[PDB]
């Protein structure tokens, strides 16, 4: 049969340009980092979302660092059961989990720290690095500062709280601030901290929804993910 | 004599090992590139592959440590077989800093090397790696100075080979070869404790809200194999070459230079045995066996 | 209106699933068997095909 | 059927004890974490505490850390949350909520959206 | 009122319930037992396709039960070649995150859909020989799970948004919606005559749906958890579900309840894909647990295993024919077994 063999040539023909292409596409999505930005609706995301790209189901945000390409995802237009769709997004670089950490009263904290904790401990993205965007951080200072809206009637271990010694906070923060700071950080860490895997890692940020280092933090988190992976993988971590 | 045969038979069994334990390495790292896309996985294959080469040149020198007769006409073969030895070794030794140089790169450039690094660097890698090998085992074939005059009609490596061709090996090989290594691991090692410190410093706050001599271990372990992999046999050859009335010889071509090819046996160990998913496709390979 | 709507076309639906045709479990159990059994030598991969029929070799 | 029925609740006094009940069928009931959340009138779903499979490991939300005691016994599919010194903010319906799958201690039952594992809900009420 | 309506729903269930009792004569099992079981089969890997770059998550064999489609999220849909393994196309996808695939019966369309909440057509055989989006259907409020070809112009689409739609390709408008669905609708099922189709809905519940008269004819709530995998029988009178509780479970649409359950103690994880062979006696089953379990439809035993995937199983399906079964899996990785 002639014409089967030249068919079969045809297709042979055509799967090596489409290894071809597949080669380029590797190339090209080995470069790029996938990162997936999630977090209450109320919160800022959607402002850093907007400081970066300075009805789809999903949107894509494209931003390079030092040349290199990152591919944030907003998720939205999506119901909020997201124990399924999170699922996709077990081999993103790191999951840009942003939280208004002034946001306790519906304590909305509450909820992301739940939230969190459904991240870090689903068997998916056990893999998946999370950069903890602990936003609206001048709102919290504000409302600690000069506010009654004291955090341990929400928190009752903050009474017992004390602020670590190696905490570093901004020059001219007044101790509360630093301290409600550091007490949601650690309360976040409440759950990055107990699995003690060391398969993904936890990267806590004090953010503000319009702070241009927040790509710089998402950078250096990236480059401390694939480090911390690569350490693992040579049993140096 | 018996020494003679007493060292045959160990590096007989030195050998078998060497070969065993890498063909299995071997295929196990061929069957992970089929299975993933890994590409420090190609370095792995090429360091078994250089192991396994390694033992098969030793496994030719078993032929002239038993009982054997020898003629002043063996020069060329021996020579050759022990510049096969030599390009084995150096094969063997740079592939190790080949993958030590992708680590380094992976750690400090984690961007720049998922960018760069593909299949076509891997097998270019490792192209020039069998050449530069090869060319500097076959060095003193051509080049005279190397070559040792007055043969007795005996086969070993000094025999052939002076001692000389061991100080350049040392001076422009494996000295710059082990400061290469040990600079890459030294920052390396500097960044893993950074990345331990800051993971010690979340878990402690976490805990409290509510070990770092691992990568030291590892480092002193790869380092420790690589420097007593040739380091003993190399310092031992420029103490030959300073000598006058010297004869450490015997010593040196027969209980040092057994560390550079038992490191064979120590280098898949380290490499590919050590890697979680080496390990994994091992397990799969005996259930394989077993379930046959 | 969503919160009592819901609970109205809910009963509707659940008025139009019980008045179906229901059928005994022994009977669709034993239509299942004669299907199973019909088809039997047509399942390549119940039955093991001969290599020489397989396109996969 | 998935089936979650609260039972228990209606007026009481602030600063009294309330024992809410949960009767759980058609399904495994050790085999799923288990929680309470409740709707205030006018406010979003809150998640309120939240009890292992095996009970060994057990949660509160910190307005109700040392208030309430979740617990739960599998030999007859029924959790229970031992309310104890009501407050006029605890007022609200609290659903009986089980988390999506088994064995996990994953759970993403707080979402807004009708969830299907959890019950009616029983209605609480904390009035002078 | 509302509690009237509790009441009123509450007694409805226990009618059906009741009604359910009454048919639930016999079980399948019992009646079953005489059969020779299927015994032992070992399938082994007769295709591994290469070349998808990210974890594959959905796939669907052809009618011609050679050529056939698989989804991964990195972009691409790549159509494999089965007797060859040559990819015949590879079309990159304008969202990354697609969730499901499908090729027509006539093998001319080919959809796909995910995150974007857009089910995607593309056209494989048009005039200058190039694969592009034929229509795009947005109308759906959630992410696409699941999407299956009635013909070259009608599509069952399932979505995030807990309903399913039936689409006209060619003008591009949900011509039916399907409501009723508490959670997420996952997996779709078209039956053989392409009358009737089924879904699960992370409500431990499936629906059966009048795909003419749009509206639902019948639900069965066995399962316990999220259901990922619905597959006809082939007969079209019965189907399988899968779910996150880590059983299988075969409903018949003439008895409206569940013949028999697939699991056994040391399976714990969630099922991901489900299928039926030509006739019905194998129920193949992709696992959370990196294994594809081979359950005889009959017996209520493991006629088999399917070990060869390193990761987690996201898709399985039979050819029409009958003569393989592929699996997918999140290894980037698809498996033909025969
Ligand atoms: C240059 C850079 C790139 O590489 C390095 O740093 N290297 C690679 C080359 C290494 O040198 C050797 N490799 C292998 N066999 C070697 C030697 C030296 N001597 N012998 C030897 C001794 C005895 C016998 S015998 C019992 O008589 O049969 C046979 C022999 F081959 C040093 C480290």
């Amino acid at each position: 049969t002639e014409d089967q063999r030249n068919e079969e040539k045809a297709q042979r023909e055509a799967n090596k340009k489409i290894e071809k292409q597949l080669q380029k596409d590797k190339q090209v999505y080995r470069a790029t980092h996938r990162l997936l930005l999630l977090g209450a609706g109320e919160s800022g995301k959607n402002t850093i979302v907007k400081q970066m790209r300075i009805t789809s189901g999903i949107f894509e945000t494209k931003f390079q660092v030092d040349k290199v390409n990152f591919h944030m995802f907003d998720v939205g237009a999506q119901r909020d059961e997201r124990r399924k769709w999170i699922q996709c997004f077990n081999d993103v670089t790191a999951i840009i989990f942003v939280v208004a950490s002034s946001s306790y009263n519906t304590n909305r904290l509450q909820a992301a720290l739940k939230l969190f904790d459904s991240i870090w401990n689903n068997k998916w993205l056990r893999d998946t690095s999370v950069i903890l965007f602990l936003n609206k951080q001048d709102l919290l200072a504000e409302k600690v500062l000069a506010g009654k809206s004291k955090i341990e009637d929400y928190f009752p271990e903050f009474a017992r709280y004390t602020t670590p010694e190696d905490a570093t906070p901004e020059p001219g923060e007044d101790p509360r601030v630093t301290r409600a700071k550091y007490f949601i950080r650690d309360e976040f860490l409440r759950i990055s901290t107990a699995s003690g895997d060391g398969r993904h890692y936890c990267y806590p940020h004090f953010t503000c929804s319009v702070d241009t280092e927040n790509i710089r933090r998402v950078f250096n988190d990236c480059r401390d993910i694939i480090q911390r992976m690569h350490l693992r993988q040579y049993e140096l971590l | 004599m018996e020494s003679s045969f007493s060292f045959g038979v160990i590096l007989a069994v030195l050998a078998s090992l060497i070969i065993a334990t890498n063909t299995l390495v071997a295929v196990a790292v061929l069957l992970l590139i089929h299975k993933n896309d890994g590409v420090s996985l190609c370095f792995t294959l090429n360091l078994a592959v250089a192991d396994t080469l390694i033992g098969v040149a030793i496994s030719g020198l078993l032929t002239d440590q038993l009982s054997s007769p020898s003629r002043p006409t063996q020069k060329t073969l021996c020579s050759l077989r022990m510049a096969f030895v030599t390009s084995s070794a150096a094969a063997s030794v740079l592939t190790v800093m080949l993958i030590t140089f992708d680590r380094y790169l992976a750690i400090k450039q984690p961007f720049r090397y998922l960018k760069i690094m593909s299949g076509f660097v891997a097998g270019a890698c490792i192209a020039g790696l069998w050449l530069v090998s090869y060319l500097i085992g076959f060095l003193p074939l051509g080049i005279p100075m190397f070559q040792q005059t007055a043969y007795k009609g005996q086969c070993s490596f000094f025999a052939v080979f002076h001692p000389h061709f061991v100080l350049t090996l040392s001076c422009v090989g494996f000295f710059p070869a082990m400061l290469l290594f040990v600079f890459f691991y030294c920052d390396m090692l500097k960044i893993a404790s950074m990345h331990s410190q800051q993971i010690r410093k979340m878990e402690h706050a976490g805990a409290m809200a509510g070990s770092d001599f691992k990568a030291l271990r590892t480092v002193s372990v790869l380092i420790g194999s690589f420097a007593l992999s040739w380091t003993p046999f190399l310092i031992t050859g420029i103490v030959q070459v300073a000598c006058q009335e010297c004869h450490l010889y015997l010593v040196l071509e027969r209980y040092l230079w057994l560390l550079g090819v038992g490191n064979s046996l120590l280098n898949p160990l380290i490499y590919a045995y050590w890697q979680k998913e080496v390990r994994l496709q091992l397990y799969h390979m005996a259930l394989g066996v077993k379930k046959v | 209106t969503a919160s009592i709507a819901q609970a109205r076309k809910l009963v509707e639906q659940l008025k139009m699933e019980a008045n179906i045709d229901r059928i005994k479990v022994s009977k669709a159990a034993a239509d299942l068997m004669a299907y199973c059994e019909a088809h039997a030598k047509e399942d390549p991969l119940l039955t093991p095909v001969p290599a020489s029929e397989n396109p996969f070799r | 059927q998935v089936q979650l029925q609260e039972s228990g609740g209606g007026l009481v006094q602030p600063g009294g004890s309330l024992r809410l009940s949960c009767a759980a069928s058609g399904f495994t009931f050790s085999n799923y974490k288990m929680n309470w959340v409740r709707q205030a009138p006018g406010k979003g779903l809150e998640w309120v505490s939240d009890i292992s499979q095996s009970g060994a490991s057990i949660s509160y939300t910190g307005s109700v850390k040392g208030r309430f005691t979740i617990s739960r016994d599998n030999a007859k599919n029924t959790l229970y949350l031992q309310m104890n010194s009501l407050k006029p903010e605890d007022t609200a319906v609290y659903y009986c909520a089980r988390c999506p799958a088994p064995f996990t201690r994953d759970c993403f039952d707080v979402t807004s959206t009708t969830y299907a594992y959890r019950g009616q809900g029983t209605q609480v009420t904390v009035s002078s | 009122e509302l509690d009237q309506l509790r009441q009123e729903a509450e007694q409805l269930k226990n009618q059906i319930r009741d009604a359910r009792k009454a048919c639930a004569d016999a079980t399948l099992s019992q009646i079953t037992n005489n059969i020779d079981p299927v015994g032992r089969i070992q399938m082994r890997t007769r295709r591994t396709l290469r070349g998808h770059l990210a974890k594959i998550y959905a796939m669907h064999w052809g009618t011609d039960s050679r050529l056939l489609v698989s989804a991964s999220q990195d972009g691409k849909l790549i159509i494999w070649d089965s007797y060859t393994t040559n990819k015949v196309h590879a079309i990159p996808l304008r969202s990354s995150w697609v969730m499901t695939c499908a090729y027509a019966p006539s093998g001319n369309y080919v959809a796909c859909g995910g995150l974007d909440n857009i089910c995607s057509i593309y056209n494989l055989k048009t005039r200058e020989g190039n694969v592009r989006v034929s229509r795009e259907l947005a109308g759906h409020t959630g992410y696409l799970s699941c999407c299956r070809f009635l013909d070259d112009n009608q599509i069952v689409t399932s979505s995030g948004d807990t309903t399913c739609a039936l689409w006209d390709i060619e003008t591009g408008q949900q011509t039916t919606t399907f409501t009723g669905h508490t959670g997420d609708v996952m997996s779709l099922s078209l039956a053989p005559d392409t009358r009737l189709f089924v879904s699960g809905a992370c409500d431990a519940s499936a629906k059966l749906w009048d795909v003419r008269e749009g509206m639902c004819r019948q639900t069965f709530t066995g399962h316990e958890s999220d259901i990922n995998a619905i597959c006809f029988f082939p007969n079209g009178n019965a189907f399988a579900t899968g779910s996150d509780d880590a059983t299988c479970r075969l409903f018949d649409l003439r008895a409206d309840q569940e013949l028999m359950t697939y699991s056994h103690d040391n399976i714990i994880c969630g099922i991901t894909s489900v299928s039926f062979s030509k006739s019905g006696r194998l129920l193949l089953a992709g696992y959370d647990d990196f294994n594809c379990n081979v359950w005889d439809a009959l017996k209520a035993d493991r006629a088999g295993v399917l070990a060869g995937h390193d990761n987690r199983v996201s898709c399985l399906g039979v050819t029409d024919d009958g003569m393989a079964v592929a699996t997918g899996s999140w290894d980037s990785f698809l498996k033909i077994w025969n």
